[PDB]
């Protein structure tokens, strides 16, 4: 049935997300970050105030 | 969306099976306003250490990991946790990432220096509407669970 | 999925119908047959204006230009400047504003640029005296039309400043089933890079047509001159026939062309505002569209309105078929009481359009 | 019980409906004393919701 | 069943902290006299 | 009252997955409802119809 | 008597008469999807924030 | 090789520059 399509497609994003919510933070996420932590040269793509 | 003013509640756990013995309604709130889209930001700090004092003037070290990242960001406000302020006047060709600052008063070796900046943020574009009665049981509904 | 229009008629009402409904439309086969096929210019120019003055909404036409899909966002409004270009005067594009502009996020400031007027569209004081007004009694308190330069044909070159301060839910529900007593004549001649004799013969050719009344004729007289003249000589007036009892207005407005005589331009005017107050019952043939418009989005209620049997033309007609398939709404007629006319009341049911965008 | 305390919550954000409170199973009281404590108590606790 | 905890059935909501002896108002002039009469012993 | 309206032949041809006609009676409140077809409206636990 | 096109069978086969069945309909600022701002408190009851 | 990746990333941080530009 078309529901049981939807219930896939929701079980597909229900594992995606769960893999990101276990997962550790993306480095701009961490609060205080140094060079090191980071890639180098990731503040000169991304855009910060 | 809905109108303004929509009085709306909220609720965690909605299956017979998670009920345990606590209450379940988790908020309580009010629709203040409907868009498209939303600008939130969140704290970003850079931490580095001196190496090298003169009275005001300072070098800093672990910012930066190239001189092209001192470029962005001369001029920035910057402070010790002692709560001395400053800021970044100019890359030093040599080494890497290491920079000139100017502060309003001498800092000492064991302290730190840190740079404000806020990060932008994004709004996930989840939608899970609850079917309960398109199910057998009609009470076992389950969506994304907590992080816990 | 869309609802389907056919050719390029109604598009401003159409996209402006649809914006309010929030429902999405199709129009297509917009000048299949001619040589040149496919949208104009400056109509793809209000589809930018359109796009600026709200968010979320998706356009898209046609690769040979001939199909347009609109899928609606939310009214937000804002300061912006818009370029008009010369095949429409500024007119053309602030009118379907007045439709948009009370029910923003935000106040409408716009700039408008562009030729002012035009022998086709409604212009600066039709808007300014003759359209809303007719907002204010639908509960636009605050709105105005600066002119900071008037722009002739062909060169143009005038300023225009749209203001909307006031933002409503709704608007109120209209109950209008008398013939307004219209009390006096006013209305403004203008030229530009010429001299005043000219706008001084057309008062007296609109005040020899109207001598013969019993009201007051009061036709001001504004000579433009210099900077903010524009850029090519040119000259109109309108003629507004006012109810001060319940702050109605019947106005006829043209222009002149290069060798016409300002004489009987004036006679012409003054006797086309004859034709519109002969022909009307509540609002101008030239107001009803934006009076139908406001009623079918007003609270869940139906507001009377009398209208002339002259009214009910094609015009009319074609108008209420388009309310009819984008809000599904159907306006009924009845006739009145009286025999001394033969005018008929409007009574339209309001769908509870609400303003959502404005935060609270 | 929680099913009370949940529901009364879901009607007062979403519009506070007339609500009638009906007490049930008094009969299992044993002493009158404790019957008209009893009564008072959850009545003036039902009194603080509606 | 799930039966009302505590918080749900008094409903004290949110109060201020306050000190066990302000529960009987005897022992508390009791205690403050003590404390005065200590307090005249300096003085 | 709750009513299945799909005829049984469309049933047994493609199968018990085939969506479904359905006819619903009922009191209606609150606000008129507008006569014309077409009208969205939102079973709870359903979906949007 | 109203008639929904398109019901997901479930909602047929899966149909018990106690669990009761809500229409409601929908106003056109309802149908749109976008990003909603609240004012919103964690319930004084609820335990945890 | 190494140089290789810096010259990279570089062209990366260039194209991304004129990107905002
Ligand atoms: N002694 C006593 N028994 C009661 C009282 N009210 C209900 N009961 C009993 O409680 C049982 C349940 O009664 P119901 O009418 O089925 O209540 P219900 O809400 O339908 O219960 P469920 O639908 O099964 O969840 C019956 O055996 C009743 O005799 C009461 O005041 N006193």
């Amino acid at each position: 049935s078309s529901f049981e399509k939807q219930q896939i497609e929701i079980r597909k994003q229900i594992e995606q997300l769960e893999n990101e919510a276990v997962a550790e933070k993306k480095w701009s996420l961490k609060g205080e970050v140094k060079a090191k932590d980071r890639p180098e040269d990731a503040l000169l793509t991304e855009e910060l105030e | 969306l809905c109108s303004p003013n929509t009085p709306f509640c909220g609720v965690q756990i909605v299956a017979n099976s998670d009920t345990g013995n606590g209450f379940r309604i988790a908020a309580t709130g009010i629709v203040e306003e409907i868009d498209v889209n939303i600008e939130i930001v969140k704290k970003l700090k850079l931490v580095g250490f001196p190496y090298k004092i003169f009275k005001n003037t300072a070098f800093i070290k672990d910012m930066f990991s190239s001189a092209m990242e001192v470029a962005r960001f001369e001029g920035a406000q910057i402070k010790t946790v002692s709560g001395i302020r400053g800021e970044i006047k100019r890359a030093l060709s040599k080494p890497e990432g290491h920079y000139r600052a100017a502060f309003e008063d001498k800092i000492l070796m064991s302290d730190i220096v840190i740079l404000r900046s806020w990060y932008p943020v994004r709004v996930k574009k989840f939608y899970n509407p609850v079917t309960s009665l398109l199910l057998k049981e009609k009470t076992e509904w389950k969506g994304l669970r907590l992080t816990g | 999925k869309y609802t389907t229009f056919q050719g390029s008629q109604n598009f401003r009402l159409r996209i402006v119908l649809a914006t309010l409904s929030g429902k999405p439309i199709k129009i297509e086969k917009i000048r299949s047959g001619d040589l040149n096929p496919g949208l104009k210019d400056y109509e793809v120019s209000f589809l930018r204006l359109i796009e600026s003055v709200t968010n979320g909404s998706v356009i898209e036409i046609s690769y040979t230009g001939t199909t347009v899909i609109y899928r609606p966002g939310i009214i937000v409004g804002g300061a912006s400047t818009h370029i008009c270009p010369s095949s429409k005067p500024v007119g053309y594009f602030v009118e379907p504003m007045l439709y948009l502009a009370p029910f923003s996020k935000k106040k409408f400031s716009i700039l408008f640029k562009g030729i002012t007027a035009s022998h086709n569209d409604a212009g600066i004081e039709a808007i300014k005296w003759g359209l809303m007004p007719v907002m204010e009694k639908f509960g636009v308190r605050e709105c105005a039309l600066h002119t900071l330069k008037r722009g002739s044909p062909p060169l143009g070159g005038g300023e225009v400043h749209l203001v909307v301060d006031s933002l409503i839910a709704q608007p109120i529900t209209m109950h209008e089933i008398d013939r307004p007593i219209i009390s006096s004549i006013t209305g403004v001649a203008y030229s530009t890079r010429v001299s005043p004799s000219l706008v001084n013969r057309m008062i007296d050719g609109a005040k020899k047509v109207l001598k013969n009344l019993q009201c007051e004729v009061n036709i001001t007289a504004d000579v433009w001159r210099g900077e903010n003249s524009g850029k090519s000589p040119g000259w109109g007036i309108t003629l507004v026939a006012q109810s001060k009892q319940k702050g109605w207005s019947y106005f006829a407005e043209d222009i002149g062309d290069a060798g016409s005589i300002p004489e009987e331009l004036g006679e012409k005017v003054a006797c086309q505002l004859l034709e519109e107050i002969s022909k009307s019952a509540a609002v101008g043939r030239n107001q009803l569209p934006l009076a139908i418009v406001y009623m079918v989005i007003g609270k869940e209620d139906i507001g009377r309105l009398r209208i002339n049997k002259e009214q009910i033309d094609e015009r009319f007609i074609i108008l209420l078929r388009d309310i009819k398939k984008i809000f599904n709404t159907e306006v009924f007629l009845k006739p009145v009481d009286e025999a001394d006319n033969e005018d008929m009341i409007a009574t339209i049911k309001g769908i509870g359009f609400t303003n959502t965008s404005k935060k609270i | 019980e929680m099913e009370t305390m949940e529901f009364l919550n879901i009607a007062q954000h979403h519009g506070m409906p007339r609500v009638l409170g009906v007490a049930t199973h008094l009969d299992l009281f044993k002493s009158q004393s404790t019957l008209r404590a009893s009564k008072k108590r959850l009545k003036h606790r039902f009194w603080t919701e509606v | 069943k799930r039966a009302i905890n505590y918080q749900i059935l008094k409903n004290k909501g949110l109060t201020p902290k306050r000190n066990k002896d302000n529960r009987n108002s005897r022992v508390k002039k009791r205690k403050k006299y003590q404390k005065a009469q200590k307090k005249l012993k300096s003085v | 009252r709750f009513t299945d309206l799909t005829h049984p032949e469309l049933i047994e041809t493609q199968g018990l997955q085939i969506d479904r006609k359905v006819a619903i009676y009922g009191y209606l409140h609150g606000t008129p409802l507008p006569s014309a077809p077409g009208t969205r409206v939102h079973i709870a636990g359903v979906g949007d119809f | 008597r109203i008639v929904f096109e398109k019901v997901p069978m479930e909602f047929v086969k899966n149909f018990n008469p106690k669990f009761p069945i809500v229409m409601g309909g929908l106003l056109p600022t309802e149908i749109k999807f976008g990003i909603v701002k609240a004012r919103l408190r964690r319930h004084r009851w609820h335990k945890k924030i | 090789t190494l140089a290789n990746n810096v010259e990279s990333k570089l062209r990366d941080d260039l194209e991304r520059l004129k990107k905002i530009r």
